[PDB]
Order: C-alpha cells, then structure tokens, then sequence
RNA sequence: GAGGACCGAACCGACUAAUGUUGAAAAAUUAGCGGAUGACUUGUGGCUGGGGGUGAAAGGCCAAUCAAACCGGGAGAUAGC
RNA sequence: ACACAGGUGGUCAGGUAGAGAAUACCAAGGCGCUUGAGAGAACUCGGGUGAAGGAACUAGGCAAAAUGGUGCCGUAACUUC
RNA sequence: GAAAUUCCUUGUCGGGUAAGUUCCGACCUGCACGAAUGGCGUAAUGAUGGCCAGGCUGUCUCCACCCGAGACUCAGUGAAA
RNA sequence: UCGAUGUCGGCUCAUCACAUCCUGGGGCUGAAGUAGGUCCCAAGGGUAUGGCUGUUCGCCAUUUAAAGUGGUACGCGAGCUGGGUUUAGAACGUCGUGAGACAGUUCGGUCCCUAUCUGCCGUGGGCGCUGGAGAACUGAGGGGGGCUGCUCCUAGUACGAGAGGACCGGAGUGGACGCAUCACUGGUGUUCGGGUUGUCAUGCCAAUGGCACUGCCCGGUAGCUAAAUGCGGAAGAGAUAAGUGCUGAAAGCAUCUAAGCACGAAACUUGCCCCGAGAUGAGUUCUCCCUGACUCCUUGAGAGUCCUGAAGGAACGUUGAAGACGACGACGUUGAUAGGCCGGGUGUGUAAGCGCAGCGAUGCGUUGAGCUAACCGGUACUAAUGAACCGUGAGGCUAAC
C-alpha cells in the first residue's frame, strides 16, 4: 500500500525523476509558462515553489542553495533578481495549472503551468 | 491533534537535563523488590536520544562486570527518578551505535570543552 | 530470543564455555526463550577440568539476551551477548557456584533465588 | 490455458456489454467567448473562465 | 446496553506512578444526540438512533435535513443505532455524554479497519512462503495447491485466497477503560482499536465482561 | 630467463544458478566460471564424400538433418495395420 | 525468415586514477536503443536493507553473504624436494 | 577388502554428532577384489564424487520494508495455441 | 484410458471420515489415593522440532496435553521442487564368446502452457424489488471462532501404613493460533540530513552538482510492519449422547420406561464476531420530492406534442490512513479538498560566508548552526467555474371514513 505517502514515481528511477524536475523547474523560470503533462505538473509545484520561497530572501547562502537544486546560473539570477522581488508579498501559490486537453500522440492529459503574475 | 498534545504535555516531567549523545549520565531508577522501593544507579554513556515529547527515550550503555549493558530509558517516566550528567562527550554524531563494536581504549570519547 | 541452534555463552563457573540450545521447553511449537525461560542445551566447549564435559545434554536458564527484556515502563535492557546458567536436568538448580556478569530481575521466581543471591548485579 | 469450445456470438457480445464508450454530454460554454469546452479545461482559443489565459 | 459513537484521535500512553506505561487509544466521544427512538409496536424492536459531530449545512441533503428537524437536534456526520435493553428508555433529542462510561471498566470498540488493498495469501492468511531458492521457479508467495484431484473436482467454497484485506468492520472486545474525561469528552481505552486516525468508532460496553 | 608454470583482460570455451521456454535468440541473456606461450587460438585458400569421410571415441560430426546426409529416380516399394 | 539482446577478420586507440587494452569517470566522436501517459494492488522477474538466531533450509550451503589490494613479518603435515 | 566392487546390510567395533542408512578408521564372515580388460600406494593437480569445521549470511525460523521492470487503467497498433 | 490420464518423496495448501492420539462425559476394574487397564459416548479445536537416509517408513536425540488412523488419482507438477526410479556418457562387481545385460551398485544428466468454461477469491455494472429519492435498520440465512499447559489456593486435607497424593471449586500465568494496531521496542525508510573514495563539470579558489549497485557508508520522518503491544477463544442457556435416576405397571415381586418426571459432554442449537432483503418470500422505519396543458386513436389499454425538470443522482474538478479499475469517503470558494506558505515538531548534527589560530592539513568563534519528505497546527496564496446533464409532473386493478 501507499498510506500517507507523497511524490509521484512517474515511472522513473529517482535519479531521472530528480533530473527531470531540475530541467522542468529551469524551463518554468525561463519562459514562465510551459506545457507539460498533468501529473508532471503538480509535481513541479513541489519543486519550483520552494525555489521562489528561497529567492524571497536574497543571500549568498541561498544563491548557492538555489544553484544546487537548479544547476543553471541563468535561472538562479532570474529567481533572485526577478522572481524573488515579484512574489515578495505572496504567501505561496506562485504557480497555477490550466488543463489544456489531451496530447495527440499518447492521449496524455496535458496542462499549462505558469507563474501567477507573468508580468505583461 | 491538540487533544493528544494536551494529554501528553500534562504527563511530561519538568526535570530533564539537556544531555547530548556522548555524555556520561547516571540515571537513578526506582526498583521495588517486594515492598522496599530502592533507588539504584545506571551509569554509562548516552549513545542515542530519541526526542518525541512524551515518548522521548534515551539509550545508556555501560560496561558492567565485563558485559555490555544497553538500557533504553523512557524519560518522562516516573520510574526514572533523576538524570545527572557526569561528563560531556564531544561527538559529531547523534547515534553512537559504533560503540557496540569498539570496547576499551577504542571506545574512548573525547571530553567536550 | 534464544531458539534451537543458538550458541550461548555461559554465565557461571560450571565448566562450559559455549553451549548450544537444542530445545526451547515449555509448550509445543515454542520458538524462543526469554530471560526467564529454560532450555535444553548441549555443551560445545568446556574447560578441561570443570564440573561438566563436552557433550553433556542438560538444562540451562537464559539470563542475558541480545534481544533484551521489556520492563513495564516500556524500557529495554539489552546485553551484548547471550548467556545462560547451567542447570541440572532432574532438580533444576544451578550447577555452578558463581554467576559471572549481571542478570536482570526477571529471575526472581523462587526457583532462581540461588542465582539472584549469587550474581554481582541485579 | 486454451478453450475447449469456441465461444458464441452470444457470449462475445455479452462480454462487450461494458465495452461501450460513454459520451460526455457535458460541454461547458465559456462566459466571455461562447466556446464549448471540457469542464475545467481551457478553450480551443485559450480562454478560460472568462479570462484569456494562453493566447 | 447502549454504545456511543466516537472518533479515533490516535494513540498515546498514560504513566501510572507504579511504573507501568498503559498504551491508550484516545477516543473523542462528543455529545451523541438521539434522533429517533424505536418501539416494539411500530418498528418491531427497541432502539435509539443517535448522531454526533457537526455536518455543514450545504452537504446535509433534504431527506436527512428533515429527519433531523423532526427530532429537533442538529445534523451529524452520520447516524448509528443501538439496541436498547428492556429497562432503559431514552427520549428523542436527549444528548448522551461520555459520562455514561463512568462505571463500565471494560468496553467493546467497533471500527472499520485500515484497508490493505488487494492483499495476497501470505499477508491475508499467513500462508507460508515457499523456498526462495533451491530450484524454485516463479513460485514464492503463490498459494500452492488450491485443491485436490478429480474426486472433489472443484475448489471448496471458503478457500483462503488472495483478495481484499482490511477495510472491514472489526470489533475488539474487552478493552480496559483507563479514564473518562468528562470535560474534554475523552475516553481512553487500553490497547489499540481498529481504524485509522479520524475513523468513527462505536464504543459499547462489554458483553462478555 | 625456462615452463602443455602462476594470477588475470582480449580471445577461445561452457561448470553453476536464475531468467527465457507461443523466447530478444530453433541454445541465448545476466551474475559468477575454466584455459589464456599453447596438445593454444584465428583468418584466407585447400583436401577427405555417404556403408564413405573425419573422429584426444560421443554413434561424435559431415550445411538448424546422421546407428548410415541430401537431392532426383526405381516408385503409385510394400502395409494380413 | 525480422529494422532480430546472437555471430562477424584486421587496423587506430586521448585524459585522470590504475600494474593494465581491467575498471570508474571523461575527451574526440557517437547516441538516448521507433509505442507512450498514468497508477503505485496481489503476484512475478531484477536489485537494496534487516531485530534476534546463524544452515535449524535442503537431496546438497543451491543461491546469496563473505573473502578480495600492495608492502612487510610469518606459515604445517606431507613431498617426486 | 562391507570397497565406484558386500546381496544379507543401516554387518560389527571405534571416531565424529544431543542424535550420523552418509563419512573416517578398522575387522574379514571377499554373495560376487586381485596383479598391464594391471594390483597396491602416491606429492602435485581437478568448474571431479563424498564428509566435517571455521567464517559468513533472508537458505531458514518467518518474513518485513524499500527501489526499479512488468502486471493494472488510458490512448495507438495488434497475435497465438 | 496406448490419436499420452506425468510415477516415489519433499514443499505449499488443504479437505473429509471415525475404527479418538490429546482434551470433554461415563460404565467396569484384579479402581485406596496417584497412576493405569479396558470398553462406551463424542470429530469442536488441537495434534513436534531435529540427526541419518532420495526416501514414505523406520531408528535415534530432545520435546509435547498429544505427536491419531485412514480417505481424497497411495489429495495436491496448466502450484513448486526433481533427490529417487526410468533415456542417451562412464565405471565397478556379476553374467554372457560377444553385441550387451542386471528392480546390483556408482558419478553425470532440458520439468512447457498468456486460463475460454466450471469452481473459488475478491470487486463492480445492469435491471428488478412497481412514483422517485436519501438514509437508518430488521435478520431469513451464511460464515468466522471454537486448543491447552503450568503454578497457586483448596490441602499436604479426602485417601494410605507408610511412601505418596487427589476429586470438585476458584486464582494467576504461559505456549500455539487468531484478530486488530503502531503508543512503545525495533526493522525499513533509493522522497531527509551528514561523512566519504575515484572522476568529470559549473572559468578558477572556496562552494556545489552529475556518475560510479542509492558509488560506498553512518543516521533517520511519516507510512508500512514483527520480533513490538492490546484483545480473543467464554460464561450462560436450551435440547440431548453414552450414562445414572425417580416414580411405575405389564409380570399382586421387581424393573430408569411401557404412561410420566428428572439430571447428563469441547459434539448439536444458541449466546461471541462478521457478512447479509437479488430473503424474486426482493421486508420495516423515518424523512424528502413532483399535485401542467393538450392532441391522437384500435380505445379502460395507451401513444404523441408543448410545458415544467423536483427531491436527488451522475459527471467534472481538488482528493483521501479508500483503492488494480470500478467502487468507497471527504471537498468544491457560504471553501481547509489538495498543493504551496507560515509557525512548530522531527531527523541529521555545529551550513555558507566571514574572522582568528596554525607552515599547512585543519581546528576554533559565529552556532546546536543550517538544511529538514510523507508529520502537527494554521493560512484562501494556487486549483477545486456560473453552467449544462440525468431523473419528472401525486403514481395500476376489504376494512374504516
């Protein structure tokens, strides 16, 4: 059984699962809206949202923490210099998920996930 | 779950000293033989602390008469009369289970300054 | 948690070094022995001039166990190895005259009061 | 591990009593564009619950 | 004797000064409110139907929003019934406290056990595992034989096979009532009762006693 | 500086186990395993032809076929089954 | 027979560890193995870890665990030395 | 010499084990050993047969949990006896 | 049965019989007690681990209340094994001139099947149950359970010569087994923290990340879980078995039986738990819900339009200590359903950066710091959208009023 457990395995080993969310957290910071599956979203929420909580306090000891969980220095700058101040007065819920239908190739339920401001 | 918390925190003691793993404590326990409540000592090294509020326990390990004796005392229990730190050990770990394999000058713990 | 084939140390001066449990007594299909329980043992290593010799088939009471005991408090007393006091088959009294190492007070039963009044600790 | 007798037209269609797909009959109109869409899904043009989300 | 309906808060322990830790299951028994008494005449048997807890106003449906308004009590999370012994007689709208269990000393607790899902014959029925090695081919936690040969020619009704385990009503009997707290509405019983945390427990006095 | 020496990769094999058994594969995979300067191993040609060859010998092998290969013929052998 | 987990001669052979063409991680270079998405039941493969016991398993220590390197000290019966 | 050979046979005695139809040592009463279809030994060697011991362990008592691949649901294709 | 029904043993899982091994009840005894011997009643539950051998068996070593006997294709290979027997190799003894042979040994020696139907274990869909709906029940029937030691009191009494040593009745503790549960004690914990080896990378130092079985390790949250802790095997009834009776004739005597009335077992029926109204014999109770027009015709049987869509349900979404999928449960902004966030807990164990000491490895201070999963408490920050959809319009044909 599975009582009170969290984390979707997503038919991956734990190293592929960790590397897939390191990429996908990088992509949600780049373009601020990505189209992913509906279960890879809602698992990205547990990854990208502590990154924006981390970036709300800019310090050296958190810039390297964010670098360790996001091995991309361009993401760490946008997290701290853009997404940190932008979500200063928001208590969680930095991302929303908009279900967009079904994938053509495998009928997978797709969704957009995006930062709730997006600054337009 | 404030209900179990208020049921737990009415039974905890207010007399638990702040020991760490590696400290050498001596724990006086009440023993009843048939009707004589006696207070006997167990003096070894703390090798493990479980912090759980009311369900807090700590393991004390001594070498008694050539034998290794471990003793997992439940603190906040009315059978443990007092806990008393006799020296402070300086370890970098929270569980000193490797001292079951070391015995002697191998199991010497550097005193904490 | 002493079962059949368990090698136990010998917590008395009766001669043996190692004994092996060859039956847990006191009920059919019984699996383990605690620190108050009697076991049928065979002697696997003795000292050359002791009371007993290698190959005797007799009884013993487990007194120290790596599994350990459970007090009413929920607290545990474990030991580093397993030990037993060698007993006569017929009148289950200790063969030895000394008891080496501690025991626990799960032995106060007035069949082992010549073990509690012999052991150094408890 | 293999049949002893060929099953019939009867039992073949009796098994497919539950193979019948269920239609939706629950399309939802959008309150700013009038597009029908799946419930809790964005529209084909990217409106959702009156807001333009995707474009 | 009537029961009460409660909720499994969890497990903790009590320390007597004797040295024993008594493991308890904390059961929150709030004020069970009688919604319907029953009689031998109209209904065939004597019972009371109580309710407990508080259900929100927009989830209680109209066929039960009227059944509660007939009694005058509030809503509840459910309705449960208790067979009355032939001396005791209750009134509709009477609230029964955990003060009932002052002098009981031993209770039977009913609850729906934790669901193990589809379990196998080893977990469900304590079947013994076959050899992990020594030549065994794909048959370790499989059950083995389910029958005989041709002369029965069938498996017997009631065979122990794999299936749904747990998620079932289970009564544990004769649990020692440690203490009754009439102000926090608590019943501490010695040992563990079926169900997870938050499940609805039904605590009657002991019939075996 | 010898060795049908030793350890151990390539290489050549095939002892054990599990998988596989309508297989990924008409003999394999995976983890171990033996030999590894030699009675080794391998390429490219050649030569031996069926009651014949070749065989450190198993009735082994001779084109997924072997106590007498395959193909065509006698031939629609014969068949008290 | 297959876009087949097999077979297939020779040549070239970088770095850091290492005795090494072992192995680990990399370069040059080449790829991600032509169904995916979920879910996280039994059971089955392939692994990981276990209290106490330690061969009680079993036809049999089968399988697994364990041992494993270099230097130095030290090493028995027997021996065709 | 009760052996890769001994039917009776688990002969008998000794050893090993709490207990040993196997093992080792013998005895000789060799059903039905025996001297190049070699007899008795024999260091070394063996993926050889049997037995014991120490280590070691999920082999087991008695299994628990975890990690991946299927199983399972959805979409596409689509067998077999 | 030769157009194939796979043998012995082991394992796993059983199931029945009773000619009963233990426990329960009796009669007799060459039954003082304690131990027995024997027969009768009784099948509810229980009914060893090992050494040897392929073994069943057997013999041994220790247990045990006891280690029952039989049937079930000598139960059980579309469940496992493959040691034995019984393929092809080889050898010994033996027999044959020989090829070879031996219920003689001896080493070696491929165990396939994706389950259609029955059966079984679970789990749904449909329809029915007659207006629909939401509940709670009743309980006809099923099922589960149903074992027992040892100590202590009775009492060293009854008995006996002494030795020894009870019945009945209680009290406590175990063993095996079951059910439940994680509070404890632990296991696990590849989603937590840290140590560390090799190497690549982030320009480099310092920090980190990848890969090496989670690289190897040391710890460890929740969950799951046993070895861990709770509980349970009743008591009571009712009918009886064997058995003992009371009254009592046939047979002026007797006589347990023929009339009658008593006792009497773990069996039987209940009592304990669970399932259960598809119990089509489809029950009961409470509550809720809809009381509009017309038109068409063979016509007491309806059909078709417009109107109105109720209670409720489903679907959808957020989900769950529920779960293969369905189902089940919670929730859906009149909102704590999930994620986040905040605080705390927990676990690791003194982050980084800086400063100081030292030649440096590194130590020390900041500092029990920093990180911290599934936990707890909160908090609408994100997502749970108005709809729409299904289901209708008072319900067929004695008593009372």
């Amino acid at each position: 059984m599975r009582h009170r457990k969290s984390g979707r395995q997503l038919n991956r080993n734990s190293s592929h699962r960790q590397a897939m969310f390191r990429n996908m957290a990088g992509s949600l910071v780049r373009h601020e809206i990505i189209k992913t599956t509906l279960p890879k979203a809602k698992e990205l929420r547990r990854v990208v949202e502590p990154l924006i909580t981390l970036a709300k306090t800019d310090s050296v000891a958190n810039r390297r923490l964010a670098f360790a969980r996001t091995r991309d220095n361009e993401i760490v700058a946008k997290l701290f210099n853009e997404l940190g101040p932008r979500f200063a007065s928001r208590a969680g819920g930095y991302t929303r998920i908009l279900k967009c239908g079904f994938r053509a190739g495998d009928n997978a339920p797709m969704a957009y996930i995006e930062l709730v401001d997006r600054s337009e | 779950s404030n209900i179990i918390k208020q049921l737990e925190q009415e039974q905890m003691k207010q007399d638990v000293p702040s020991f760490r793993p590696g400290d050498t404590v001596e724990v006086k326990v009440w023993v009843v033989e048939g009707s004589k409540k006696r207070l006997q000592a167990f003096e070894g090294v703390v090798i493990a602390i479980r912090n759980r509020g009311l369900h807090s326990a700590f393991t004390v390990r001594k070498i008694s008469n050539g034998e290794g004796v471990e003793r997992v005392f439940q603190t906040h229990s009315p059978v443990v009369d007092s806990i008393s730190v006799k020296r402070r050990g300086a370890v970098r770990k929270a569980k000193l289970y490797y001292l079951r394999e070391r015995t002697g000058k191998a199991a010497r713990i550097k005193e904490r300054l | 948690m002493i079962q059949e084939q368990t090698m136990l140390n010998v917590a008395d001066n009766s001669g043996a070094r190692r004994v092996m449990c060859i039956k847990v007594l006191g009920g059919s299909h019984r699996r383990y022995a605690g620190v108050g329980d009697i076991i049928k043992i065979t002697i696997k290593e003795a000292i050359p001039r002791g009371k007993v010799k290698k190959g005797d088939v007799l009884k013993a009471v487990v007194v120290r166990t790596k599994k350990g005991v459970r007090r009413p408090d929920g607290s545990v007393i474990r030991f580093d190895g397993n030990a037993c006091v060698l007993l006569n088959n017929n009148s289950e009294q200790p063969i030895g005259t000394r008891i080496f190492g501690p025991v626990t007070r799960e032995l106060r039963s007035e069949k082992f009061m010549k073990i509690i009044s012999l052991a150094p600790e408890v | 591990a293999v049949q002893q007798n060929k099953p019939t037209r009867s039992k073949r269609g009796m098994r497919r009593s539950h193979d019948a797909l269920t239609a939706v009959t629950s399309l939802s109109v959008d309150k700013t564009s009038g597009e029908k869409h799946l419930r809790h899904h964005i529209t084909a043009d990217g409106y959702y619950r009156g807001r333009k989300v995707i474009a | 004797m009537i029961g009460l309906v409660g909720k499994k808060v969890g497990m903790t322990r009590i320390f007597t000064e004797d040295g024993v830790s008594i493991p308890v299951t904390v059961i929150e028994v709030e004020a069970n409110r009688v919604t319907q008494v029953k009689d031998l005449a109209n209904d065939g048997y004597r019972a009371i139907q109580v309710t407990t807890g508080a259900k929100k106003a927009n989830r209680v449906t109209k066929p039960e929003a009227g059944h509660f308004a007939k009694a005058g009590v509030e809503a509840g999370r459910g309705l449960w019934e208790f067979r009355l012994a032939e001396g005791e007689e209750f009134t509709v709208g009477q609230s029964i406290s955990v003060e009932l269990f002052a002098d009981v000393k031993k209770v039977d607790v009913t609850g729906t056990s934790k669901g193990k899902g589809f379990a196998g014959t080893v977990k469900r029925w304590n079947f013994r595992t076959q050899d992990a090695t020594h030549g065994n081919s794909l048959s370790h936690r499989v059950p083995g034989s389910i029958g005989q040969n041709q002369t029965p020619g069938k498996v017997f009704k009631g065979k122990k096979m794999a299936g749904q385990m747990g998620n079932e009503r289970v009564t544990v009997q004769s649990l020692d009532v440690v203490r009754v707290d009439a102000e926090r509405n608590l019943l501490l019983v010695k040992g563990a009762v079926p169900g997870a945390t938050g499940s609805d427990l039904i605590v009657k006095p002991a019939v075996k006693a």
